[PDB]
RNA sequence: CUAACUCCGUGCCAGCAGCCGCGGUAAUACGGAGGGUGCAAGCGUUAAUCGGAAUUACUGGGCGUAAAGCGCACGCAGGCGGUUUGUUAAGUCAGAUGUGAAAUCCCCGGGCUCAACCUGGGAACUGCAUCUGAUACUGGCAAGCUUGAGUCUCGUAGAGG
RNA sequence: ACUGACGCUCAGGUGCGAAAGCGUGGGGAGCAAACAGGAUUAGAUACCCUGGUAGUCCACGCCGUAAACGAUGUCGACUUGGAGGUUGUGCCGGCGUGGCUUCCGGAGCUAACGCGUUAAGUCGACCGCCUGGGGAGUACGGCCGCAAGGUUAAAACUCAA
RNA sequence: GGUAUG
């Protein structure tokens, strides 16, 4: 499994005394072959937050039906106010993506993709939008199956 | 008032699927039937029938596969407020080939694949990913 | 127009031998290769993703002795050419006369090669070519000139090339002091330490 | 041979009619098909047309400041 | 907006104003100093920042910052101004160009010399 | 490396908004002065009537920084 | 942010600054120095345009509370239009013809030692016009149909005027 | 039973439009801006008390605005439920079937709050409107008004919200 | 009955 730390943010609750600071960590993990999960962990110190995120990421990995290190078709993801667009690319394009999308796509094992994040670019929502988009991506095989056809009739 | 019967048909399918209805039913028309045929032959619906004579009723039978609905997306493209015609060479590919555009050509309503093979442009009725 | 500074600083920054010294002596015997240059060299800091992309780009540049404007044009060409931009880029750089003269073993360092070319001691297909950037094509014949076959540095350089792994896509008669660019190298024939996708990402930002 | 068909919108000139040609053209930006109208002053030798008639017209030499079209035939009467 | 509405009234561009109107799309402008004074900055910052009010060749009269430690400018000095706001000074959109026309380079400067009009030692 | 300031003594005439003061100097010129940072942070209150040290600049002799209150 | 850190001086001063901000005694942010990073016969700054800005959103946005539904109706122009058959062929689609200067861009070559530059051939010029076809859809015309919209009959409730 | 698409929306237009206000003339119990006095208080141009005029009422004419609000444009279609209210109606207190309406909630939607077959869901037609804050619903101009003003409606500038 | 001001 590859593992990537996307963001670390210091948050605070107020108390009678003053302010209690703590840390959040957003991570993604994946096999580099179309399995990918994210995790979000909170702790009083960063390393514990990161560890918690990695643990959560490992247990919440989706399958993504890739096609030779790129997407099956163009996809739109949405979560909260984050809308993401991703389309397949040619070999040697590379991951043309911004930040939180790149991490997800790297560790999922998408080598060539064009992507764009519209709306909010809050990492926590962009990641959810991206993974959402990937999880709803249809392969030729499952399209043929749903439509009661063969893969050749589809393609 | 009712100004787009096709959009109504597509919405009945979209909504019927989301409600896990087995069939949906609507006022029939030649063109709705024409579109139903394309849906049937591409395997987005199981079957359809027109019952009645004075006021014919189209009845589509909807398909599910592993619980989920087979029509994931179905959007009207050409609409009364804004019609869309494409030449042969610029026919849309829905879902990188995995879906259909339903096209009205001078040789009748057919899939975009079928219109490309015939070498025909025409009106883009809808996408059915 | 050329880097005329200390060579091993460059290696030390990238954290790798960029082959900027002859190889008569090992690099660890000449410099603290582990430690980055300068007073704050020892403290190894975490690079950003930009920083990673940058240091990749700078590694390749510093290997081949190409400044940024010329390098960027290589990138633009490699992107225009059909196929894989990253792969094309390394092919272009490999084409350069100065590189070829080095990879044939007529010069000890790519800089020595560059001086040979610049000083009109190299012919491509019988004609003199004093342009380091000259793209050598398949089936070209790079040669030393009659006048500069009696240079001790050229003899020495050929000895050193025997110690290195010999390129397959070239073929050198060491006695004649001439060679044939048989084909453009494949990605596989070049070193896998270079991560060209980073460079392509860099230039897409 | 080269003709336009259109609808008479005035007959109040001697030997002349205004004829509105209607074109249906895709909007450059927005893609909507818009009705657009050309109005031509036309030559009508015999005053045979009246408001509302559908007429076929052909381009011809200038005949006045504003007339370079002449009536071929009346297609439909008002 | 519906299609029909855009056909009737198309989308309008935001007409973008320049932040440096007195330059009138020139990289620099010459002017004469009418006043050379100091001013305190906005809330968090504290200083006496050296400015000059300057009448430009195009008649505009503007305030321009004088950067660097120390200057030789008086009333009636001829200077070249360039664009560049100073965040903490209200209404200061221009900087004076040190080492052009009457404005001297900063004395004893050894870094960013070209930004302060200072020849190489 | 900074150029030197004229420290002059003076009396606060009026308190203006936001720790600004009219100050009549010894020489008799009325400068508009502002409190030093050190004084602001250490809560040294300045009033009408107060005796003050004013750091001045040759660049502008209408302005000064109040550096000390007696 | 953004690749590259230390010491000394200064002490919310002097100054920096694109933004966030820095400076009130141990300043990686000011000035100098050492060291480093980036570019290199240039390098910076300013101006100006597009981008990022889906921040005028055709592609591609919004309007309960963030900016945004006219106080409410009726209604002319306008936009849009249920269903069947016929017809028309305007839109639309197809094929062809003419045209769309050269240069430029792009592609494959060639020439200047290379490159820039020059250059052969092509492609492109997304268009316009014409002719010949197709007729599903939209429009026109003609004839229908009854499910939209109305009229009539009987009755009901209501601080409607 | 009849008509046979006669429809939907609507810039401009036309009308209706709480209260206050305006004009002319009535009316005037109660109430009450203004006002007078008594208090309270540091002051008290208020709140409290005693009074009290316009006004509140009528006629006719004007004005045209309100948190004129569901802060939610109009029309049509589609999409699990529960509990009520109200008003018809069919059938044998029960069992249906229409209209309007209150509350809760499912999917879905939403930044969230919430909305949820009376949608803020899923769609289609047409219209109105928004494009950082302040400056400002202001200035100038036009139109309307007896007036009060209304309507249409900027910019400089300044802030980094 | 007005809880002006650490
Ligand atoms: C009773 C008073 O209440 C209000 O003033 C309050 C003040 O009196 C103090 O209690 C505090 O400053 C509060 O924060 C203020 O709100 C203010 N509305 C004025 C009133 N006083 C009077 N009207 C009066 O004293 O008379
Ligand atoms: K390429
Ligand atoms: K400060
Ligand atoms: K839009
Ligand atoms: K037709
Ligand atoms: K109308
Ligand atoms: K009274
Ligand atoms: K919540
Ligand atoms: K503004
Ligand atoms: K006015
Ligand atoms: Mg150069
Ligand atoms: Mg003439
Ligand atoms: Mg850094
Ligand atoms: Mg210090
Ligand atoms: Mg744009
Ligand atoms: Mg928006
Ligand atoms: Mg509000
Ligand atoms: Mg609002
Ligand atoms: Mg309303
Ligand atoms: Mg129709
Ligand atoms: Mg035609
Ligand atoms: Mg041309
Ligand atoms: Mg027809
Ligand atoms: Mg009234
Ligand atoms: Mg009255
Ligand atoms: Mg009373
Ligand atoms: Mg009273
Ligand atoms: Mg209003
Ligand atoms: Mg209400
Ligand atoms: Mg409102
Ligand atoms: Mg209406
Ligand atoms: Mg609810
Ligand atoms: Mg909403
Ligand atoms: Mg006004």
């Amino acid at each position: 499994l590859q593992e990537k730390l996307i963001a670390v943010n210091r948050v605070s609750k107020t108390v009678k005394g003053g302010r209690i600071f703590s840390f959040t960590a957003l991570t993604v993990v994946g096999d580099g072959n179309g399995r990918v999960g994210f995790g979000y962990g909170k702790a009083r110190e960063v390393p514990a937050a990161i560890q918690k995120a990695m643990e959560k990421a490992r247990r919440n990995m989706i399958n993504v039906a890739l096609n030779n290190g790129t997407l099956q078709h163009p996809v739109k993801g949405v979560h909260t106010g984050s809308r993401v667009f991703m389309q397949p690319a040619s070999e040697g394009t590379g991951i043309i993506a911004g930040g939180a999308m790149r991490a997800v796509l790297e560790v999922a094992g998408v080598h060539n993709v064009l992507a764009k994040a519209y709306g909010s670019t809050n990492p926590i929502n962009v990641v959810r939008a991206t993974i959402d988009g990937l999880e709803n991506m249809n392969s030729p095989e499952m399209v043929a199956a749903k439509r009661g056809k063969s893969v050749e009739e589809i393609l | 008032s009712m100004q787009d019967p096709i959009a109504d048909m597509l919405t009945r399918i979209r909504n019927g699927q989301a409600a896990n209805k087995a069939a949906v039913t609507m006022p029939s028309s030649k063109l709705k039937v024409a579109i139903a045929n394309v849906l049937k032959e591409e395997g987005f619906i199981e079957d359809f029938k027109v019952e009645g004579d004075t006021k014919p009723e189209l009845e589509l039978t909807l398909k599910y596969f592993q619980g989920k609905a087979v029509v994931e997306s179905i959007q009207r493209v050409s609409r009364p407020g804004l019609r869309i015609y494409k030449r042969k060479d610029e026919l849309p590919k829905v879902m990188a080939g995995l879906g259909i555009a339903v096209v009205s050509t001078s040789k009748g309503v057919m899939t975009d694949r079928a219109a490309r093979q015939a070498g025909l442009g025409g009106e883009i009725i809808c996408y059915v990913a | 127009a050329r880097y005329l500074g200390p060579k091993l600083k460059l290696s030390r920054r990238e954290g790798t031998d960029l082959f900027l010294k002859s190889g008569v002596r090992a690099i660890d015997t000449k410099c603290k290769i582990e430690q980055a240059p300068g007073q704050h060299g020892a403290r190894k800091p975490r690079l950003s993703d930009y920083g990673v992309q940058l240091r990749e780009k700078q590694k390749v540049r510093r290997i081949y002795g190409v400044l940024e404007r010329q390098f960027r044009n290589y990138y633009k060409e490699a992107a225009r050419l059909k196929g894989n931009t990253g792969e094309n880029l390394l092919a272009l750089l490999e084409g350069r006369l100065d590189n070829v003269v080095y990879r044939m073993g007529f010069g000890a360092t790519r800089a020595e090669a560059r001086q040979l070319v610049s000083h009109k001691a190299i012919m491509v297909n019988g004609r003199v070519v004093n342009i380091a950037s000259y793209q050598v094509s398949p089936n070209d014949v790079v040669s030393i000139r009659e006048k500069a076959k009696k240079q001790s540095r050229v003899k020495a350089a050929l000895e050193l090339a025997e110690q290195r792994e010999k390129p397959t896509w070239l073929e050198v008669d060491a006695g004649k002091m001439e060679g044939t660019f048989k084909r453009k190298p494949e990605r596989s024939d070049l070193s896998a330490d270079i991560n060209e996708h980073l460079i392509v990402e860099l230039y897409s930002k | 041979i080269r003709t336009l068909q259109g609808r008479v919108v005035s007959d109040k000139m001697e030997k002349s009619i205004v004829v509105a040609i209607e074109r249906f053209v895709k909007h450059p930006i927005y893609g909507k098909f818009i009705k657009r109208t050309t109005k031509l002053h036309v030559h009508d030798e015999n005053n045979e047309c009246g408001i509302g008639d559908v007429v076929e017209i052909r381009e011809c030499r200038p005949l006045s400041k504003t007339k370079s079209w002449t009536l071929v035939r009346v297609v439909e009467k008002a | 907006a519906t299609v029909n509405q855009l056909v009737r009234k198309p989308r309008a561009r935001k007409v973008a104003k320049s932040n440096v109107p007195a330059l009138e799309a020139c990289p620099q402008k010459r002017g004469v100093c009418t006043r050379v004074y100091t001013t305190t900055p906005k809330k968090p910052n504290s200083a006496l920042r050296k400015v000059c009010r300057v009448r430009l060749t195009n008649g505009f009269e503007v305030t321009s910052y004088i950067g660097g430690e120390g200057h030789n400018l008086q009333e009636h000095s001829v200077i070249l101004i360039r664009g560049g706001r100073v965040k903490d000074l209200p209404g200061v959109r221009y900087h004076t160009v040190r080492g052009a026309l009457d404005c001297s380079g900063v004395k004893d400067r050894k870094q960013a010399r070209s930004k302060y009009g200072v020849k190489r030692p | 490396a900074k150029e030197d300031n004229i420290e002059m003594q003076g009396t606060v005439l009026e308190t203006l908004p936001n720790t600004m003061f009219r100050v009549e100097l010894e020489n008799g010129h009325v400068v508009t002065a502002h409190i030093s940072g050190k004084m602001r942070k250490n809560y040294i209150r300045i009033l009408t009537g107060d005796k003050v040290t004013v750091e001045l600049t040759p660049y502008d002799l209408s302005k000064g920084r109040i550096v000390f209150r007696s």
